[PDB]
């Protein structure tokens, strides 16, 4: 459920 | 056809059971020649409202909008490629474009800001290498699956940050592992020499993912 790639 | 070739390459390697080797010699399957020119470095799923934004490793940005158009900002910071729903490709600039494209360009800049400020560039250690766009994507609980217009399929796994970039023209796969070590293999050499359990598992999953792309055209 991440809404973006790795921070 | 790229996806069909990919499905064959993956059947072949997986049918060989590469991890069930007495002597795994995965290093001998590396082919540094097949390193990809392009992969997705960063992405932002804003699909509930706008689209899927992403950055390629060349620093170009792109968006697959919900209305099935695509806007690409080149790494010069001003050149655009636009793709209308009927697939017409055109060259424009942020400095000179139709007025009707302002909302889309504004959105792309917003996404590019978020990605530039807050997200890590996958494969930043790698020196890579025409500019592909995102043909299709989807997500599972496990991974995001990005299919580029040059036939490449990239699969990013959420839990452990591992990634596959499958290159059908080279019959190759690049695997970025938990350590961020990037190794590029020829799939037929993985068949001969074998590989670790973790990579064989990701390759089995990859075939299911290409099945899903082929079944949802």
């Amino acid at each position: 459920p991440p809404l973006h790639s790795t921070a | 056809c790229h996806l069909s070739d990919m499905l064959q390459q993956l059947h072949s390697v997986n049918a060989s059971k590469p991890s069930e080797r007495g002597l795994v010699r995965q290093e001998e399957a590396e082919d540094p020649a097949c390193i990809p020119i392009f992969w997705v470095s960063k992405w932002v799923d804003y699909s509930d409202k706008y689209g899927l934004g992403y950055q390629l490793c060349d620093n170009s940005v792109g968006v697959l909008f919900n209305d099935s158009t695509r806007l690409i900002l080149y790494n010069d910071g001003d050149s655009l490629q636009y793709i209308e729903r009927d697939g017409t490709e055109s060259y424009l600039t942020v400095s000179s474009h139709p007025n009707s494209l302002m909302k889309k360009i504004t959105l792309l800049k917003y996404f590019r800001n978020y990605m530039s400020e807050h997200l890590l560039k996958a494969g930043a250690n790698i020196t890579p290498r025409r500019l592909p766009y995102l043909r299709t994507w989807f997500r599972t609980r496990s991974a995001i699956i990005l299919h580029l217009s040059n036939g490449s399929v990239q699969i990013n796994f959420f839990q452990d940050h591992t990634k596959l970039i499958l290159c059908p023209l080279m019959a190759a796969v690049t695997y970025i592992d938990e350590k961020r070590d990037f190794r590029t293999y020829r799939l037929s050499l993985l068949e001969e020499y074998g590989c670790c359990k973790e990579l064989a598992s990701r390759l089995r999953y990859a075939r299911t993912m290409v099945d899903k792309l082929l079944s949802s055209r």
